[PDB]
RNA sequence: GCUAAACCUAGCCCCAAACCCCACCUUACUACCAAACCUUAGCCAAACCAUUUACAUAAAGUAUAGGCGAUA
RNA sequence: GCUACCUAAGAACAGCUAAAAGAGCACACCCGUCUAUGUAGCAAAAUAGUGGGAAGAUUUAUAGGUAGAGGCGACAAACCUACCGAGCCUGGUGAUAGCUGGUUGUCCAAGAUGAAUCUUAGUUCAACUUUAAAUUUGCCCACAGAACCCAAAUCCCCUU
RNA sequence: CCUCCGCAUAAGCCUGCGUCAGCUGACAAUUAACAGCCCAAUAUCUACAAUCAACCAACAAGUCUUA
RNA sequence: GCCUGUUUACCAAAAACAUCACCUCUAGCAUCACCAGUAUUAGAGGCACCGCCUUCCUUAAAUAGGGAUGGCUCCACGAGGGUUCAGCUG
RNA sequence: UUAAUUUAUUAAUGCAAACACCUGCAUUAAAAAUUUCGGUUGGGGCGACCUCGGAGCAGAACCCAACCUCCGAGCAGUACAUGCUAAGACUUCACCAGUCAAAGCGAACCUUUGAUCCA
């Protein structure tokens, strides 16, 4: 019944965990920031 | 002020309906008179120590009459045993008198109809309770 | 590892370097230099040294100002160093009770002011305390013209005294125009207050508003190249004519 | 202006250093709020005839929303410094 | 939340409008109003509560057809299509107004009482005393707010001075001054009250949805109770 | 106590003992008794004698208040008439 | 005799010194349409918890503060 | 991106019976009554049969919204990314634990059953215990001795 | 012998049984008409469902631009 | 229990929740919900459609079943909980 | 929740402050917030107990439990040296606390409850 609670869809993947909406806010700028920091390959999703 | 605080008072802390609020403010406008907090005692003795409901209180106009007066009348029919606190159930083992019974009548109706006593007796039970009054301020 | 440096002094390297050592020392000075504000929401110690009454011992005695939050709002107004006050409190002034988050607020009132060096009525959101300072400066130019930044404690304040020293220093015509007699009044009125335009131009400037002006003085567009090694050939054969 | 005071005296900081503050240097006590103090007057001189108060020249000691609301703004006042005293002065002289 | 109002157009139109429903939500996005949501896709019908409207270029009392009178997904009382020169325009039908009736629009206060016609409007000071109304304004020209229900009907108690006393449908006097306009009668669909749901679905169509927690205060509902004062306390519950 | 205080590293004093207890340099602590100053109106004349007494402490008990103190409280004090001076040193102490 | 066993430098740690073409904020990496600032709290210690505690050297753990106690 | 609710604009609902139905039977579809199987399973909730609804308060695709003492809830303390009486991640944080578990070479020696305490699963003092040191009696112990009221023994100490 | 199966679109995934030579590597491949990516503005316009829309039946009252 | 519906995703689908109906309380009002609404309205709570008044039988055996504001009235419906005739059957 | 502590925040009022709005200070509410759940005894209940003292258990130095068997107390009367000092001792098994007391000085010629801090 449960597991498959991803159900993709690349709109919503972007609205959601895109680079325009982390940047957004300060917040998500601040997410980037430390994805950048440690040195991450993907910032944003 | 004088006016919204009385009627904040019979809304708020006595939990009064608007038209109950008109009703009492309609018979008995002597409510605006007296003072906050003598309110506030006498509708608590009605509610809680009488165990009389805001239906009732507005039916008999129970806040028109003076507290001392309830107090004298009340107690004596409580110490005599006639009148009961209701119990948490809301029932007592004798129903009670009737607000009009206790109140609205004279002084002689009362104690021969309700309290089925004597007048001495009672002047001395008034000038008791006046005492205790004194003592407990 | 450890920086050469301590993390508190990288500002000032910052100011040691790139356009902001380009800027004006007079503005540097400014910036670098700071001065305590005139205590507002406390009462100051009278002296340096107390007799305390526990001991009956000669105790120094220190003034730690109370942290003022100034909120953006105050800087498009003239609050007389006035301030909001976040601290706390103990619910019934007795320690042993709860200790409870307590914000003071000033009362603000919205005034009109008339500058005469800048013959303009200014709607200004503004305390009891800037009027009663006004009061005791003799007027709005006054008052503007004697508190000090840190005192002063506004953008807008500061905004004024820059206006109000660049009308001194240039003596503008400007100021009453067709009344030079008016004009001269003013400015003699004002005269002790006069400073050189070059330091007037840079008054109450925050750190970026500086930096921008300074890039804006400094940007050229770049001379062509032509026009110099014209100029280096013309020199050139000026010179070999002339040997 | 609210004037508070600490609860918890601050550790003495020296000279040249500067006091280290904590959570109880944070807790205040309103020791007064000015804008409950009594009501004092402010000096003025006067410019203009002026009902109850006065003609022209002479120091006044008038309510302080009086003077800054109605005399100062309308010019019929001057702030009472000693320029203007010391201005007055020749003008009540050369008289 | 990117919440804007659907209540963005700036002119009167006659074209119903596409109104969003909110489902009892805030432009932030929360449950401010509860048991709201679904229901009959509904469009507007921008209703013009100010009767005396005299059209441009245009003054002084006028005239107008009742072009029809039509269900209102919007309101209780059913509206009506109403056109008078150049221009037609919602408004809110009175109990007996019909496809080409006649209505008349007035500002004057005449110095003896206007003979009240049902569904004309006139200033409540040229009204006779006693008479019913709807789609009354609280201030000259501000347009209609009380008794605009279906079959609600004021009565005009009392005029004074420049002063009217109307008893609105709740019992309660309002005083307003004579010179704000009501129209005469009562509103329309006097029957609404009659009308029986007769099923959950319906008032699903409604819009009307169940919805349970309605109080997010800690605790939910909680009725008032009356503290008892020290003295009671000794009897506020007393055991059996 | 602070073994290791957080700003110094030092060992603190305990200065509820310093507020009670009077150390002489020997070694031995002085101390008022318990109730001396309560409740005198029914206490016997011998109670009240006992009680007004300045008494010295076990050796367990001087052992607790000299970890709870430090040095600087365990040092030669020449104060100029000081009550205690004689008191501060042990005479004819065999063991 | 299988599985395995072993190995030594890849680098790292702590100091010192020194201040370190094109594309991309739209659904990023897409050539081109009319707006920031604002008390940390709490764990924890106090054997609970509620005020409180808990974000060069020497003077000195002294003066002081403190449910005058933990402790500071 | 599950799920709860909501917004926008979509879509689906055979056949028969009945007539404009929160109508009947019954497909698709949705659900999950009962039974069996499965129980590291095909499956971190399934399979087979049976069963409820199946033109509606229905089901459902798409995009958007509501965020943690908060949301949402036809209140089951239900749901909010498999573990929600209050999500998850990071940090404070090496939280705290009077509680459980663990605590690694050889060899020798000494070493065992009251008071207070929000205290009896703990601690502090005592007693005991260990080490080192000082100097001088220590234990055993007969005779003598230790109460009136109304037994076994014990205490005390010259000698030894 | 078996199947509410199959073929497409959407969504999702992203080369994931094409060829070749040794699961790995190399080589190849999906070609726009379908679909997406739109619109020059200013204003003024736009009461009259749908249900074979004609009767009939309503209520829950229902995507509606020219100069 | 009126009904169709909802619910403990993953042990409870129910008599619980909702529900038309009814009652009580609160509100006289517009430009971001309620609402582009206005007392025949809106919000909240309670209650429950609706309507009317104030020892024997069953079995051979029966701890089962059925019958001799309040009090009643169950039309229909139900994977609800009980009892039963007849049939059917490993 | 009628447990304790608060009202920071909102809502009302009141008082000042500026001449509807706003600041400060009080009061009352609403809403909440923080925190706690003593110990020993008692299976068919509806509690009892918690400190001190006397008697038995515990017969004869001291010491000895219990949901053990019984009893009693939270002071009074007296005087107002019932003052001050001080050798030496006892001690409720620790400490805290509690007792007795020669000599001396001074008047005269006594028989139970509780610490610290804080006021
Ligand atoms: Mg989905
Ligand atoms: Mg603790
Ligand atoms: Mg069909
Ligand atoms: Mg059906
Ligand atoms: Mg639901
Ligand atoms: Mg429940
Ligand atoms: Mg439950
Ligand atoms: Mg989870
Ligand atoms: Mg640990
Ligand atoms: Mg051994
Ligand atoms: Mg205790
Ligand atoms: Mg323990
Ligand atoms: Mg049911
Ligand atoms: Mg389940
Ligand atoms: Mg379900
Ligand atoms: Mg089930
Ligand atoms: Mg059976
Ligand atoms: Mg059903
Ligand atoms: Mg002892």
């Amino acid at each position: 019944a449960r597991g498959n609670e991803y159900q993709p869809s690349n709109i919503k993947r972007k609205n959601k965990h895109g680079w325009v909406r982390r940047l957004s806010t300060p917040a998500g700028v601040q997410v980037i920031l430390r994805r950048m920091l440690k040195g991450r390959k993907s910032l944003s999703h | 002020q004088d006016i919204n605080d009385t009627v904040r008072l019979l809304k708020e802390k006595c939990l009064f309906t608007v038209q109950q609020v008109t009703k009492i403010l309609h018979s008995c406008p002597s409510v605006l008179r007296e003072d906050l907090g003598q309110l506030e005692y006498k509708f608590q003795y009605a509610y809680f120590r009488m165990g009389i409901k805001h239906p009732d209180i507005v039916k008999s106009e129970y806040l028109q009459y003076s507290l001392t007066k309830i107090k004298q009348r009340h107690i004596y029919l409580e110490r005599l045993g006639r009148y009961q606190t209701p119990d948490k159930k809301g029932q007592t083992q004798i129903p009670n008198p009737l607000l009009k019974d206790i109140l609205r009548v004279s002084e002689a109706e009362f104690l021969a109809r309700t309290a089925c006593t004597s007048v001495e007796e009672f002047q001395v039970f008034k000038k008791l309770l006046a005492r205790e009054e004194e003592e407990s301020e | 590892p450890l920086h050469k440096y301590p993390v508190w002094l990288w500002k000032r390297l910052q100011l040691r370097e790139g356009i902001c050592s380009r800027l004006p020392g007079h503005y540097l000075r400014s910036l670098e230099e700071e001065r305590t504000p005139t205590p507002v929401h406390y009462r100051p110690h009278g002296a340096k040294f107390k007799i305390n009454p526990k001991n009956g011992q000669r105790e120094r005695v220190e003034d730690v100002p109370i942290p003022i939050y100034f909120p953006p709002e105050s800087q498009r107004g003239l609050w007389g160093g006035e301030g909001w006050i976040l601290g706390q409190i103990y619910a019934n002034n007795d320690k042993l009770s709860k200790r409870l988050k307590k914000v003071w607020k000033p009362q603000l009132f919205e005034r009109e002011f008339y500058s005469e060096i800048l013959d303009k009525k200014f709607t200004v959101t503004v305390t009891m305390r800037t009027l009663d300072l006004i009061d005791e400066a003799y007027g709005l130019d006054f008052y503007i013209l004697k508190t000090p930044k840190e005192d002063l404690c506004s953008k807008f304040g500061m905004d004024l005294k820059r206006g109000m020293l660049l009308r001194l220093a240039r003596q503008d015509p400007q100021l009453h125009p067709e009344d030079p007699e008016r004009r001269a009044a003013i400015y003699d009125k004002y005269k002790e207050f006069a400073i050189p335009e070059e330091e007037a131009e840079w008054v109450g400037l925050t750190l970026e508003e500086a930096i921008e002006k300074q890039r804006l003085l400094e940007e050229k567009d770049p001379v062509p190249l032509f026009k110099i090694y014209v100029a280096e050939l013309i020199q050139q054969l000026q010179q070999q004519a002339l040997s | 202006t609210v004037i508070v005071e600490r609860w918890w005296k601050v550790p003495l900081a020296g000279e040249g250093r500067k006091p280290r503050l904590h959570r109880r240097h944070r807790v205040y006590k309103l020791v007064e709020d000015t804008k409950h103090r009594p009501k004092e007057n402010l000096e003025l001189i006067l410019t203009q005839s002026v009902e109850n108060v006065g003609v022209r020249g002479d120091l006044v000691s008038v309510k302080k929303s009086l003077g800054r609301n109605r005399l100062l703004p309308q010019g019929l006042a001057v702030y009472a410094s000693p320029e203007n005293k010391k201005l007055f002065e020749e003008e009540k002289l050369l008289r | 939340a990117n919440f804007v109002s659907w209540k963005s157009r700036t002119k009167y139109t006659i074209t119903p409008v596409k109104m969003r429903k909110s489902g009892g939500r805030d432009h932030t996005g929360r449950i401010r109003v509860h048991g709201i949501g679904g229901g009959h896709k509904q469009r507007y019908r921008m209703i013009d509560f100010l009767r005396f409207r005299p059209e441009e270029t245009k003054s002084g009392p006028f005239e107008e057809k009742v072009i029809q009178v039509r269900y209102d997904p919007c309101r209780s009382a059913d509206i009506a299509l109403v056109a008078g020169g150049s221009r037609k325009r919602w408004i809110i039908a009175t109990e007996n107004m019909q496809a080409g009736d006649t209505i008349l629009n007035s500002n004057h206060i005449g110095r003896m009482a206007v003979a009240a016609r049902e569904g004309d409007a006139h200033p409540l000071g040229a009204l006779p005393v006693g008479t019913l109304i709807n789609n009354v304004e609280s201030e000259p020209g501000r347009g209609a707010q009380y008794i605009r229900a279906a079959g609600t009907c004021g009565v005009l108690l009392r005029k004074v001075n420049g002063t009217a006393i109307i008893q609105l449908p709740s019992k309660r006097q309002m005083q307003v001054l004579e010179t704000c306009v009501a129209t005469v009668g009562r509103v329309s669909n006097v029957d609404h009250n009659k009308r029986v749901i007769g099923k959950a679905g319906r008032n699903r169509w409604l819009g009307k949805r169940p919805n349970s927690g309605r109080w997010h205060r800690k605790g939910g509902w909680a009725g008032r109770k009356i503290r008892p004062l020290p003295p009671m306390k000794s009897y506020v519950k007393l055991p059996s | 106590l602070t073994y290791f205080s957080a700003r110094k590293g030092k060992r603190k004093t305990v200065k509820a003992v310093i507020d009670r207890f009077l150390r002489l340099h020997c070694g031995l602590w002085v101390r008022r008794k318990a109730g001396y100053k309560k409740k005198l109106w029914k206490k016997t004349p011998a109670r009240k004698k006992r009680l007004r007494e300045f008494v010295f402490c076990n050796k367990t008990q001087s052992k607790l208040l000299d970890k709870m103190t430090t040095s600087f409280w365990k040092r030669r004090n020449w104060y100029v008439d000081d009550p205690y001076q004689k008191y501060h040193d042990r005479t004819n102490l065999k063991v």
